[PDB]
RNA sequence: AAGGGCACCACCAGGAGUGGAGCCUGCGGCUUAAUUUGACCAACACGGGAAACCUCACCCGGCCCGGACACGGACAGGAUUGACAGAUUGAUAGCUCUUUCUCGAUUCCGUGGGUGGUGGUGCAUGGCCGUUCUUAGUUGGUGGAGCGAUUUGUCUGGUUAAUUCCGAUAACGAACGAGACUCUGGCAUGCUAACUAGUUACGCGACCCCCGAGCGGUCGGCGUCCCCCAACUUCUUAGAGGGACAAGUGGCGUUCAGCCACCCGAGAUUGAGCAAUAACAGGUCUGUGAUGCCCUUAGAUGUCCGGGGCUGCACGCGCGCUACACUGACUGGCUCAGCGUGUGCCUACCCUACGCCGGCAGGCGCGGGUAACCCGUUGAACCCCAUUCGUGAUGGGGAUCGGGGAUUGCAAUUAUUCCCCAUGAACGAGGAAUUCCCAGUAAGUGCGGGUCAUAAGCUUGCGUUGAUUAAGUCCCUGCCCUUUGUACACACCGCC
């Protein structure tokens, strides 16, 4: 209807949100081996899962970093207060994750290993 | 009460869309609600043709990106109420629901 | 004089840099830290305000 | 920077109310989306956050077209003694219900 | 200069009004389906968005 | 380069001393030798200019010319 | 250098053309204040590059700091910020000049230090893309040959679209690429279904009927999920399953791999996507908050604003559009599509029905549609059927140019686009040369998307009508493999 946007634009915009959120999380949590983001969207709330190598690092002291990120992703995307939840999940078999191994390789080469 | 609900399912991947429709019909049939057959709306193909090169030099090759949107309609028409009978929707990521009353 | 009128060079293989050429020559056989490897290498404010304006 | 004190205090109190700060990279945007009641401009908020980052009280991240300033522990006490607060008032990132 | 001429240009349309939602570039804009993304940034992010090459 | 115009001169303020443009008399009687700006946001504090032919509010930019 | 193999970016046999003419557009050149710039099979309607402003990077000018932070000064007896009037300026830029107000530690000055840049270098780089090459090529393990580097495997031959297979065989067993795969098209009167698709049947109508047809004919007329008030999925949609495998027969072949033809069949080769080891100092720093170094950084190469330019014309070239006519042009009538889009975070801008005004371009009200719900049964063009013209640069062509009228935009001049009335240029099938192509193909022919406030002679798709020739070869042009020669190995753009 009039307020609602068409299905085509809605799905394109949802993909846009996925891409931007993934890029921001990549840049922010790159030094913690951020593998990827999986977003479960319900019409009531939005649940997002940061698949990372080090959950103990992506969530800070007492979860400070994860709640800080939750506030950040509220502010950017205009999500209403208390309508989005950020979870952090350890990636299974990280050796099989192409992004994680590339990040560890970047860390090694920055350190100065041959 | 007399109530009739139209639920529309919209997604990108047919496997999960078919699963999330089939379990809805299968669940409601056990609860003895008159379910009209899942209507398959024609799929919407968003097609974007873009130059492969990021510069301009080349043999003028194009990429045909395709985004397919699949839409299903399910109608539950019970003589009694429907909201109290159906309170779970059993969603998986990617699929989006939209509740509608038959008045609309 | 190595270029034509437009500015493209008439001998693309003939390297114009004295430091390096077509082939990649490896510094010290790929030794040192920041280098390719070698065989050896391979092997709350709101409530505070609410009480501030209270009095 | 010719930023008035009302704008400065409003931006600082937002930064301390929530330990995050998001703003589009648009110098010509008339008002910040948040606290637009103060009629501060996005240029002012960008430059205030840039000056905060320069002395190191905040860390800056950039998405496609948005900044993501995160308040630091060094900035906590600077905001405390700039706004004349006891060491009890904290951002929600520091404390939620505890 | 001052307020009355710094951004006084009418920019309600044209190339100058629209910009890349990613890299703030004004060339190759894809406005279909409300993408507002660059010709190159779209090739970068198409997989994330959901556009798949089928044919 | 070599612009035909010579470099523009930026304006420098006069670094004017204390205002004191209202005097007292016989042990202190208030007398505003200047004019007052009547605007409500301007308030009773601020003062009008004293140009040779007009009166100008420094904030509200209201003008009152005598002809 | 020799021998093999392959290919409509090679030919043959053809088709349609291009190069001949006009014009659009892109390069070079000339000119210019600037006419920004990249690129020279694999650049030249390419940078999604159809630039009025913006874009903009160039030129002619004028504002602004959006020069963080540190140190030291100056400073509430003012560091400093703006501004009415006049000049001054294009400017209603307090930009400056006279001028007095106003602003209150945010600034200002100096010294260090930033930062930005469509500035340079693609011959410093990443990523991405193009090409060699979509050719058929590439590599382990074990075993054999070797003192080694290595070689065999990976081959005389047949066969294939394909080192695809079969065979020979010091090799055997594999892997990548090819294939397989995914998508798309072709068939299911078989399954699941559908008031956002409908179809039959039936009921009310509306008309031709009356000779009377009467279960007569037409109806995109109204209805029968107006949910109690029919069924069904054939047509439509979209899911799962099927179906095709050289499977059957004859012939050829080592009688192997396979090849040819025919039957039954919807189909006996539907198109794409993906795509190896590598190489190209190929292209992009003007896609980027990708990026090293250099350059500039307050009279800016930052950024903004005004105007101009990107179009500029003795000339050359490339992709194209329209024509040269009667197989036609004009006028009228009849009659048929499929892709696909459609109201916006920012963002200002949607598709349009219906009625009314005007001749047209358009204008004014009144809706519908965030969409199989409305445009829309997309009444498209070509074509078909009738009229006139009549071999005449002619009723072909509509280039050039005059006048007028509308629309978008802040702004239409160097004419944005559109409409109307006028002049009517070359052009009578195009030299040397040269491009593309094998079946729903070429070609004719229109319609969508992208660009877009206005914009298609471009591009990307779709549909309609719909062929001639060929089922071959290495002649030309190339590429690949083997043998061979090598003083090359940064590898012939070599060495000397
Ligand atoms: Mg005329």
């Amino acid at each position: 209807m009039a307020v609602q946007i068409s299905k085509k634009r809605k799905f394109v915009a949802d993909g846009i949100f996925k891409a931007e959120l993934n890029e921001f999380l990549t840049r922010e949590l790159a030094e913690d081996g951020y593998s990827g983001v999986e977003v479960r969207v319900t019409p009531t709330r939005t649940e997002i899962i940061i698949l990372a190598t080090r959950t103990q690092n992506v969530l800070g002291e007492k979860g400070r970093r994860i709640r800080e990120l939750t506030a950040v992703v509220q502010k950017r995307f205009g999500f209403p207060e208390g309508s989005v939840e950020l979870y952090a999940e350890k990636v299974a078999t990280r050796g099989l994750c192409a992004i994680a191994q590339a990040e560890s390789l970047r860390y090694k080469l920055l350190g100065g290993l041959a | 009460a007399i109530h009739r609900i139209r639920i529309t399912l919209t997604s990108r991947n047919v496997k999960s869309l078919e699963k999330v429709c089939a379990d809805l019909i299968r669940g409601a049939k056990e609860k003895n609600l008159k379910v009209k057959g899942p209507v398959r709306m024609p799929t919407k193909t968003l097609r974007i043709t873009t130059r492969k090169t990021p510069c301009g030099e080349g043999s003028k090759t194009w990429d045909r990106f395709q985004m397919r949107i699949h839409k299903r309609l399910i109608d539950l028409h019970s003589p009694s109420e429907i909201v109290k009978q159906i309170t779970s929707i059993s969603i998986e990521p990617g699929v989006e629901v939209e509740v509608t009353i038959a008045d609309a | 004089d190595g270029f034509d009128s437009r500015g493209k060079r008439e001998f693309d293989r003939h390297s114009g840099s004295d430091r390096s050429g077509l082939k990649h020559e490896d510094k010290r056989g790929g030794s040192g830290s920041h280098n390719w490897g070698t065989v050896k290498d391979e092997l709350t404010l709101d409530e505070w305000k609410a009480i501030q304006n209270k009095d | 920077m010719l930023m008035p004190k009302k704008n400065r205090i409003a931006i600082y109190e937002l930064l301390f109310k929530e330990g995050v700060m998001v703003a589009k990279k648009d110098v010509h945007m008339p008002k910040h989306p948040e606290l637009a009641d103060k009629n501060v401009p996005n240029l002012h908020v960008m430059k205030a956050m840039q000056s905060l980052k320069s002395r190191g009280y905040v860390k800056e991240q950039f998405a496609w077209r948005h900044f993501y300033w995160y308040l630091t522990n060094e900035g906590i006490q600077y905001l405390r003694d700039y706004l004349h607060l006891p060491p009890e008032i904290v951002p929600a990132t520091l404390r939620r219900s505890r | 200069g001052h307020q009355q001429l710094y951004w006084s240009h009418p920019r309600k349309f044209g190339q100058g009004s629209r910009s890349c939602r990613v890299c703030s570039n004004r060339h190759g804009l894809i406005r279909k389906y409300g993408l507002n993304m660059c010709r190159q940034c779209f090739r970068q992010y198409a997989k994330d968005i959901g556009f798949i090459k089928l044919d | 380069y070599t612009t035909p115009k010579k470099n523009k001169h930026k304006r420098k303020k006069v670094k004017l001393a204390v205002l004191k443009y209202y005097k007292v008399d016989e042990n202190g009687k208030i007398s505003r030798l200047r004019r007052e700006c009547p605007s409500d946001e301007c308030g009773a504090g601020v003062f009008m200019a004293s140009h040779f032919d007009r009166h100008y509010c420094g904030k509200c930019c209201l003008t009152y010319c005598f002809n």
